[PDB]
DNA sequence: AGACTTGTACTGGAACTCACGTGAACGAATGTTT
DNA sequence: AAACATTCGTTCACGTGAGTTCCAGTACAAGTCTGGTC
């Protein structure tokens, strides 16, 4: 369990209470790919530049 | 796809009279138009848009060689929209002393649409018409326009300062109270209310809007919207039964359509700017690798299992795509909106020409409704589409019948998470008073009202039909810009906070209750 | 050796005989290249 | 009024935390109490983020259920449904009705 | 607590998917 | 003296989510050529 | 009149960047245990 987010419901401008919220049914989306050197087997880093 | 829009101004005197604490009825059509050719240009539309103005001093139209329509402009002949009509209109137009009628005007309209059609092929041929109806005008032609109308099978719609204490532009509220209307406005109201009714019956009654409503609509492109796409399928519930349907997609979240390109501040172009990714190993020497030198894996609790693409697609769930399966039947009331997937909303229709899958669907469509049943089907796009599990159920109007599909979640997509009870918890239980409390602020800030008590519900606030104000910030934004480079961005437009805010009544009435509640209920933060 | 040099090998199955490491170290003894994952310049996959 | 078939996004849970605002907890409990004894829910302006536009989005409440074993299956709080804008829906073409026999 | 899951604690032990059983 | 344990705070990285952008499968409709 | 392409137009899947929650690791102050000599 972990909220998405703590917000504060604003009844008015002096009224306001925290809430929480949730996500009770969430997309499930396989691992997300991982880059590998093919020689070695390790986890490379990928870095983006721009000239 | 593409259409003809005629705008029809008036430029009258008695539109540049600013009533005081009401904004003047020409500086809501100018914004109404201003809004319409925004959408129409930043869109990237292939439709064609020409202004006609009426009660302009000068006369300029092929009309107007004798004493016969005058006070007459065309400002653009029927062409694609540019920032030059945005540029002329929102500077350099300015309301017109002498008063001019509005049929000859609506001639003048019909035959540039007639000269400038001969061109091209359109599809729909628009008209859209903005006036106070304030000026006299000859009755001996209608019949004349009439005819032409139904002729050439042309859509017209109208615009006016008023709809059929404290005034908001597009407020969920009356923008010009029915107090002050002049007889003459009388005989416009009624005599386009004839027109309209003749042209599309009783339907055409909603066809006359105003500019504060018209503002928080987006019925100004009711009559130019593109249809979507048919899907083609067969709803198959065995291996012997199968109704040829059409699918489209009902509901489904609106973006902006262009991306934002990076120049260079020292040269506008793309071309200067140039991205490239490098892979370096985790080592001291960030030795530099090749993109043929990478492949794909993925992680196995602390282990690295590499799984290259050819592999993946080798070893990928292969299906076979557009497929509309039913999988069984299950009672409505098993099915919740909670738990409704997807980002999209289907509307399944019968073929488009063949009618015994219209009579199958509609059979199916009935007994579904009458024995509160919905279909659970196996939804899958093309071949490359995941396949999913979604909710079918009936949707019967008195006009149409369909099928509504949501796509349901799967066993993984659950989440299980387990709160606290409050119902059964001491420290948190509202005494009596903080009951009456919230019942009394409930009761104060409805936002439906009874109608006539005739078993019908009247919504004060229709959010469904209030456009999204970020497209129309950013084409309002993007504009400024344009027009003035050398400025900054305006502030939200205060009709876009009005149509974003609920009518002063609810406010005004919940004051009190609000203010008790804030007395009572303790709120300090920690 | 001299001749064993300048060549990719692949080795992802190892026999009983030779746990996949040991065949590892064995053909890296005589300076073979070796590689995991195959590629477009590799002599052959073991 | 809230139309089933007007989905949008996939609906959130809104619960009371307490962790900011003290006694909010039992201004919550009676507002879910209030709505479910008047089936009314509550419409609000939805802004996640900063700098991100806003959407108007229903609070159902929800009342909590448990199974035979007393075990929670629907937890209590507030059920956060987005309402689709004007341009979210789309203009299906005309169709004829044509009725079935009984 | 009962139907608590032996591998996740914290968890509610998920059913096995039956799919679609018809009924009599 | 010194070193280790306890607490307190404080921050940065990991995981999750959503928005934006792009690539590319593909499916069908239509236009052109034989 | 039929077949191909093309096109084209769409839409779905996949990838990258920014915000939020949670927890691991680190710095500093104090308590606690221990050493020796006069």
């Amino acid at each position: 369990k972990r909220a998405l987010s703590r917000l504060k419901l604003k009844l008015n401008k002096d009224i306001v209470i925290s809430v929480g919220i949730y996500n009770l049914v969430q997309k499930a989306l396989k691992p997300p790919p991982i880059k590998l050197y093919r020689e070695t087997n390790e986890p490379v880093k990928t870095k983006t530049r721009t000239f | 796809n593409k259409a003809a829009v005629v705008l029809c101004m008036d430029v009258g005197f008695t539109m540049s009279n600013s009533i005081p604490g009401i904004e003047s009825p020409f500086e809501q059509a100018k914004k109404v138009i201003t809004m319409f050719v925004q959408r129409q240009v930043f869109a990237e539309n292939k439709d064609e848009i020409a202004l006609v103005l009426f009660g302009t001093d000068g006369t300029d139209n092929p009309l107007s060689g004798g004493d016969q329509y005058q006070n007459i402009t065309v400002h653009r002949h029927l062409m694609l929209p540019d920032f030059d009509l945005l540029e002329d209109i929102e500077s350099k137009i300015q309301p017109g002393s002498q008063q001019a009628d509005f049929l000859d005007a609506l001639i003048v309209s019909m035959d540039v649409i007639q000269h400038e059609t001969i061109g091209k092929k359109f599809e729909k041929r628009h008209i859209e018409i903005f006036t106070d109806l304030s000026s006299r005008f000859s009755k001996s032609q209608l019949d004349i326009i009439i005819h032409s109308l139904k002729k050439c099978d042309i859509s017209l719609q109208f615009f006016l300062p008023f709809s059929l204490g404290p005034f908001r532009l597009g407020g969920h509220g009356p923008s010009f109270p029915l107090k002050g209307i002049t007889e003459q406005q009388k005989e416009g109201l009624e005599i386009v209310k004839m027109v309209m009714i003749s042209l599309e019956g009783e339907d055409g009654l909603d066809e006359i809007y105003s500019f504060s409503e018209s503002l928080r609509k987006l019925c100004v492109f009711k009559k130019i919207e593109r249809h979507s796409i048919h899907w083609p399928c067969r709803l198959t519930i065995g291996s012997n039964l199968s109704i040829r349907i059409a699918a489209y997609k009902s509901i489904l979240q609106e973006r902006v359509k262009k991306t934002w390109t990076v120049v260079d501040a020292k040269t506008l172009k793309k071309e200067d700017i140039q991205k490239e990714t490098v892979y370096c190993l985790n080592d001291d020497d960030e030795t530099e690798v090749l993109k043929e030198d990478i492949i794909q894996g993925f992680r196995y609790g602390s282990d690295i299992v590499p799984f290259s693409k050819v592999d993946e697609e080798q070893m990928k769930y292969k299906s076979e795509g557009k497929c509309f399966s039913v999988l069984g039947f299950c009672k409505s009331s098993q099915v919740q909106r909670r738990f409704f997937m997807g980002n999209q909303v289907l509307k399944v229709f019968a073929a488009r020409d063949d009618e015994a899958a219209a009579v199958a669907l509609s059979s199916l469509i009935h007994a579904l409704d009458d024995l509160d049943m919905v279909a659970i089907v196996r939804y899958a796009y093309d071949k490359r589409a995941n396949p999913q599990v979604g909710v079918a159920f009936p949707h019967i109007k008195h006009n149409y019948e369909c099928l509504v599909y949501v796509q349901l979640p799967f066993m993984e997509d659950l989440r299980q998470y387990m709160f606290s009870s409050l119902k059964n918890s001491k420290k948190y239980a509202p005494t009596e008073a903080q009951l009456n409390a919230v019942d009394a602020l409930i009761d104060s800030m409805s936002l439906a009202k009874k109608d006539e008590k005739t078993d019908t519900l009247e919504d004060l606030f229709p959010t469904t039909k209030i456009p999204n104000p970020r497209f129309q910030r950013l084409f309002q934004c993007l504009l400024h810009r344009a027009l003035h480079p050398r400025e900054p961005l305006p502030p939200i437009q205060q009709h876009i906070w009005n149509m974003l805010n609920p009518p002063a009544e609810v406010t005004t009435k919940s004051q009190i209750p609000l203010s008790k509640i804030k007395t009572l209920f303790p709120l300090i933060e920690a | 050796s001299n001749i064993f040099e300048d060549v990719e090998f692949c080795v992802m199955s190892g026999t009983d005989s030779q746990p996949k490491p040991d065949l590892e170290n064995r053909i890296a003894e005589f300076g073979g290249y070796i590689v995991q994952n195959p590629g477009p310049d590799t002599y052959c996959v073991i | 009024l809230l139309k089933k078939h007007h989905y949008l996004r996939p609906s959130l849970f809104v619960y009371p935390e307490e962790s900011l605002v003290i006694g909010s907890s039992t201004l919550f409990s009676a507002l879910l109490i209030k709505c479910l004894e008047k089936e009314v829910a509550a419409l609000c302006r939805y802004t996640p983020r900063r700098n991100i536009p806003p959407y108007f989005v229903a609070l159902v409440p929800q009342e909590e259920e448990l199974d035979d074993q007393k075990i929670q299956v629907t937890p209590p709080g507030f059920q956060l449904v987005f309402l689709p804008f004007a341009d979210d829906k789309r203009k299906m073409p005309f169709t004829e009705k044509i009725m079935a026999t009984p | 607590c009962p139907g608590e899951s032996l591998i996740n604690p914290g968890f509610k032990s998920k059913k096995p998917a039956g799919g679609v059983d018809f009924d009599e």
